């Protein structure tokens, strides 16, 4: 009843920056992996907007760093689609799988090479991101 | 049971977002979130038979167009969705028609015309010129509303008889 009810105002929380009420959600006993019904986490909605001092929070709170929404994107693939460079990097120190496939088969180096995010492709390579991994397809990143 | 793999394109702000969380949650969401890529997953019932539809949200946004490719690939139905009170999404139908026949290397793939928000009082897209537009194109025509919820297990439901 209230704890499925406190998930979803911490994805509110956390999709809309709210960094604070996040903390309170946290300490009423919020699930951390609460899930929309596209599969997000509060950790792919805060990598997706850019909001790095939710990110931290939830990871110091035990967020699944590879949880998969229903697309098959982990907050890392969101991350990096939107060139969000030092979430990229916190999520990488967190434990990221950095070669983790999306339902086509697509790394985040696929998704930051599609959208032209040099510097996360850069800082991927460095973190042991496979430059022939294919998408099913069999279509590299390039 | 079967699986129909539907995807719903068009232009920024038009509804899709809006249409696939009515389908899905029954709710209308009046607040703008700019959709990257999101999936929905629905077990449903169509002419008697169970199925489950697994429905792609797509970016209007231009700065997103180069994932298009992927989704056309993967894709079995499209819903291309124009809002009726916006000329410039209705004239990006073809863009959109365009790019899919080109990666499936075909012209008849299932598709389905949308004409999103008939509540709203004045529009700027003719009926008559959407419904021209689907014949032209040799697909159906529905119109819907995401508030109302007018036609939304229609455009869904039609597109999936498409597939078949
Ligand atoms: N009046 C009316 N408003 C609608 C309807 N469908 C959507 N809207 C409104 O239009 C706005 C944008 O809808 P949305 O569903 O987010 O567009 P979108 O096509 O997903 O846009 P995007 O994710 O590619 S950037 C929202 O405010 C939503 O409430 C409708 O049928 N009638
Ligand atoms: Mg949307």
């Amino acid at each position: 009843g209230r704890h499925m009810d406190l998930g979803k105002k911490l994805l509110e929380a956390a999709r809309a920056g709210q960094d604070d009420e996040v903390r309170i959600l946290m300490a009423n006993g919020a699930d951390v992996n609460a899930n929309d019904s596209a599969g997000h986490t509060p950790l792919h909605l805060a990598a997706k907007r850019g909001h790095l001092e939710i990110v931290e929070v939830l990871l110091k709170h035990g967020a699944d760093v590879n949880a998969m929404d229903n697309t098959g994107f982990t907050p890392l693939h969101l991350a990096a689609l939107r060139g969000h460079l030092e979430i990229v990097e916190v999520l990488l120190k967190n434990g990221a799988d950095v070669n983790a496939q999306d339902r086509t088969g697509r790394t985040p180096l696929h998704l930051a090479a599609k959208l032209g995010h040099l510097e996360i492709v850069e800082v991927l390579l460095k973190n042991g991101a496979d430059v022939n991994a294919q998408d099913k397809f069999g279509k590299t990143a390039f | 049971m079967t699986e129909y793999k539907l995807v719903v394109v068009g232009a920024v702000g038009v509804g899709k977002s809006a249409l696939t969380i009515q389908l899905i949650q029954n709710h209308f969401v009046d607040e703008y979130d700019p959709t990257i890529e999101d999936s929905y997953r629905k077990q449903v019932v169509i002419d008697g038979e169970t199925c489950l539809l697994d429905i792609l949200d797509t970016a209007g946004q231009e700065e997103y167009s180069a994932m298009r490719d992927q989704y056309m690939r993967t894709g079995e139905g499209f819903l291309c969705v124009f809002a009726i009170n916006n000329t410039k999404s209705f004239e990006d139908i073809h863009h959109y028609r365009e790019q899919i026949k080109r990666v499936k290397d075909s012209e008849d793939v299932p598709m389905v015309l949308v004409g999103n928000k008939c509540d709203l009082p004045s529009r700027t897209v003719d009926t008559k010129q959407a419904q021209d537009l689907a014949r032209s194109y040799g697909i159906p025509f529905i119109e819907t509303s995401a508030k109302t919820r007018q036609g939304v297990d229609d455009a869904f439901y039609t597109l999936v008889r498409e597939i078949r």
